[PDB]
RNA sequence: CAGCCAGGAUGUUGGCUUAGAAGCAGCCAUCAUUUAAAGAAAGCGUAAUAGCUCACUGGUCGAGUCGGCCUGCGCGGAAGA
């Protein structure tokens, strides 16, 4: 988040091993080795747990290998292995399509390690919502 | 410059697959040229780019071309090295024109 | 190098000239002879073909081709002039199709010859060609017959002699880049290919090898990053048609246990084209072993079910591709149309 | 109009005499003078220049702010000068200066020469640049000109010479 | 008002009956966390990462500026031997 150089980030899942169909080689062309996907990168998210995806700047000047730092998982995924449905819209508007709760994603967004916008807990709480509710759901906080 | 010129046409000649080389000598025969070299070439396309070699090893070589006559056919084509003629041109056109009787 | 466009057109026959009605009466006697004799015959639209031009997309901005209607009849029996014929040039390989009786009326093969879309009208006659001693007043006339009214559907299929179809960039283009002319866009990041391509191998001359590059798909009716499956129909037309499949990727499919789909996705078009010859090649092999992809080869190859010979070429630095280069001209030349 | 309101400032060491309608702007790096159009009322004032209209003429203040303008871009020329780059780009395109001519090989038939006037001159950093200098915008700009003629950049592949700020858009005609 | 120097961000590749769509003809709410403001959004447009601009805001010189209506007189429309 600094300047040019093109600060990129392409993800899937993180469980899974680099596929080819949906991404493919295009993790990573200008100075990234796609071996290098399980040297470094699989060295705290292999040791907690494997089923978000992830994304990751690269942050390469001249160097061979890379030098940049994971950070949090985004909460579009939260909301189909910790919230409901998995295929989710369908007809996305014509009706009420899915659930929340007040005490739903309130532990869960706040697992993330460091990436906030602000210190206070209230004005946080409702930022997740902002990806929620956007699906068809109902809100009731 | 008698034997010189075919000798400079017979190499240059063999270098591109000139198959079945005759060396003839028509002085007396006819008045318009001194000797004429007779060659087969397997393909259309093949009489057509030794055409060009021929010319420009010509033009390299100091003297001028005087005419060409391949034009949207590669059946016969001949080019003038003043003195030596050579026709470059394909074998089924050959057996209905003369050889080594001109 | 640029896009592919194929769309249909709408064209319309030139309709024959009118009859013309009118009399000689010039100076001092009101009573002569009848003016107006032929019309004019419609225009003819033609086909023609250009080895020029390889794309369509001079079809869909003007999409209706007017052919010039026959002069109608003038004074003094000055008979009309006949529609000019207007030719509607197309690149070769194209395929017609007419609304209704949608088959197949004209295959473009040969460059140059021309072919006959639409009928021209047929011209009127006037009223000198109807004057009479029964009437005692020659006035009526015929109308010109309308144009054959077609309208063709264009389906294009470039001149390609050997064709290329496999894995997403498994070494199709890459093959391309070889003593071939053309160089379209090849690395290793994903599939690179947006634009068929076909290149020429000069080896002797009046010896063609015209060998054309189309993207390929995954999984059959699926697609990736928002690659179509409308570059499918450059091909089924080659006379001969070869096959590869990477071996070993980073990040791709297992083996060719994986390219038993490949058949059916073959098979999935409309009857595998009632089941073409295959010819299977194999590609990247200087990032392995030759003496153990040896076995690997022979191994693999009798894995699918495929007892025939296949080739174990490494094009990516250009090694050993000689020998596709002289055994595909035996299977040309020495089988022609019967 | 209005621009012609606020006067321009000319540094300290330039000269300016005017004659009625002619104005002389003799500098450090240029000898160059200018005609007014009979319409436009200067004065010479402390180190600065201001501009008016004069009476009876319609077109009147449209006429005075143009002269702010040009008189201004005076200013740089015979102080610092103007300088435009002139790059070529494609195979075989080679650009030299002998003298006061440069010799262009622009894939023609026969060489190029261009003589450029008294007061411009060309420098070659490398093969494929050309680096006009001069005082005076009028002059520099259409020998530029002059110069993109010969070679106007075709909107294809951007072959051809070009300006420095210039970019030329390619696209595809029949695509394939 | 228009110029000139900047920001033009975070959930946020927003998921998706999405074959891909990261801002773009499909899909929706159109909210919302940090600030001086910056839009799940204005476009030129790659096969997708994209390359850059703009909307809104800050600073700079400083006094007029913005875009609608009616009407007289004016231009194109107006090429032949």
């Amino acid at each position: 988040a600094k300047k040019v150089q093109a600060y990129v980030k392409l993800q899937v899942a993180a469980g899974m091993a680099n596929p080819s169909p949906p991404v493919g080689p295009a993790l990573g062309q200008q100075g990234v080795n796609i071996m290098e996907f399980c040297k470094a990168f699989n060295a705290k998210t292999d040791s907690i747990e494997k089923g978000l995806p992830i994304p990751v700047v690269i942050t390469v000047y001249a160097d061979r290998s890379f030098t940049f730092v994971t950070k949090t998982p985004p909460a579009a995924v939260l909301l189909k292995k910790a919230a409901g449905i998995k295929s989710g819209s369908g007809k996305p508007n014509k009706d009420k399509v899915g659930k929340i709760s007040r005490a739903q994603l309130q532990e869960i967004a706040q697992t993330k390690a460091a990436d906030m916008t602000g210190a206070d807990i209230e004005a946080m709480t409702r930022s997740i919502e902002g990806t929620a509710r956007s699906m068809g759901l109902v809100v009731e906080d | 410059q008698g034997k010189a010129l075919q000798d400079f046409v017979i190499d240059k000649i063999d270098d591109l697959k000139g198959q079945d080389i005759i060396a003839l000598d028509v002085q007396g025969k006819s008045s318009i040229t001194d000797c004429m070299i007779i060659c087969t070439g397997t393909s259309s396309r093949h009489v057509m780019s030794i055409a060009d070699h021929v010319v420009q090893e010509s033009r390299a070589a100091g003297l001028l071309p005087l005419g060409v006559e391949g034009e949207n056919s590669a059946d016969w084509i001949v080019v003038d090295l003043g003195d030596v003629i050579v026709h470059v041109m394909q074998e089924e056109s050959r057996r209905l024109y003369e050889l080594e009787k001109l | 190098m640029k896009f592919v466009d194929e769309a249909s057109i709408l064209v319309v026959a030139g309709d024959g000239g009118n009859g013309c009605v009118s009399f000689r009466r010039e100076k001092y006697i009101p009573k002569g002879g009848p003016d107006g004799g032929d019309g004019g015959d419609g225009g003819d639209v033609w086909m023609e073909a250009d080895e020029n031009l390889n794309t369509l997309i001079d079809y869909r901005f003007e999409k209706s081709f007017r052919a010039e209607r026959g002069q109608n009849g003038a004074s003094r029996d000055c008979t009309g002039k006949r529609g000019k014929d207007v030719t509607i040039k197309v690149p070769v390989g194209t395929r017609v199709i007419d609304q209704g009786t949608g088959e197949t009326m004209g295959d473009m093969t040969k460059h140059g010859q021309r072919l006959l879309v639409a009928k021209g009208g047929w011209h009127g006659l006037g009223n000198t060609r109807f004057k009479s001693s029964v009437n005692r007043t020659p006035r009526q006339k015929t109308n010109g017959t309308p144009g054959d009214k077609r309208e063709l559907l264009l389906e294009l299929m470039l001149l390609a002699d050997v064709g290329m179809l496999g894995m997403p960039n498994a070494g199709k283009s890459t093959f391309i880049r070889a003593v071939s002319a053309a160089k379209p866009k090849v690395a290793d990041y994903p599939f690179t290919t947006l634009v068929p391509s076909l290149g020429v191998v000069r080896m002797d001359n009046e010896k063609s090898f015209v060998v054309a590059d189309i993207p390929g798909l995954i999984e059959g009716a699926a697609e990736g990053a928002g690659l179509g499956i409308r570059f499918l129909k450059h091909l089924e037309r080659c006379r001969v048609l070869l096959h590869l499949i990477d071996i070993d990727p980073i990040d791709g499919t297992d083996p060719v246990e994986n390219a038993r789909i490949i058949i059916s996705e073959l098979e999935k078009y409309s009857q595998d084209l009632a089941t073409k010859p295959r010819w299977l090649v194999f590609n990247k092999i200087d990032l392995l072993d030759k003496v153990e992809a040896e076995e690997k080869a022979k191994a693999i190859a009798e894995a699918l079910g495929w007892e025939d010979k296949y080739y174990l070429i490494s094009a990516a630095s250009g090694l050993g591709v000689k020998d596709l280069c002289w055994d595909v001209m035996t299977f040309i030349i020495e089988n022609p149309v019967v | 109009s209005r621009v012609a309101k606020a006067p321009v400032v000319v540094p300290a060491g330039v000269d300016v005499k005017i004659n009625g309608q002619v104005i002389t702007i003799k500098g450090k790096n240029g000898e160059l003078t200018r005609t007014l159009n009979d319409a436009v009322e200067v004065k010479h004032a402390d180190n600065t220049l201001t501009f008016g209209p004069r009476d009876g003429y319609a077109d009147g203040w449209a006429q005075a702010g143009t002269a702010r303008a040009l008189l201004n871009s005076m200013v740089i020329g015979v102080t610092e000068g103007f300088t435009k780059k002139l790059q070529l780009v494609g195979v075989g395109y080679r650009a030299a200066v002998k003298g006061n001519v440069i010799n262009l090989s622009l894939g023609f038939s026969h060489p190029v020469d261009h003589q450029l006037p008294a007061g411009i001159t060309a420098e070659c950093p490398t093969q494929t640049e050309i680096v006009l200098k001069g005082a005076d915008k009028q002059v520099i700009g259409q020998v530029a000109a002059d110069l993109r003629a010969y070679r106007r950049p075709e909107p294809y592949k951007g072959k051809g010479v070009r300006y420095a700020d210039e970019v030329v858009r390619t696209k595809e005609a029949k695509k394939k």
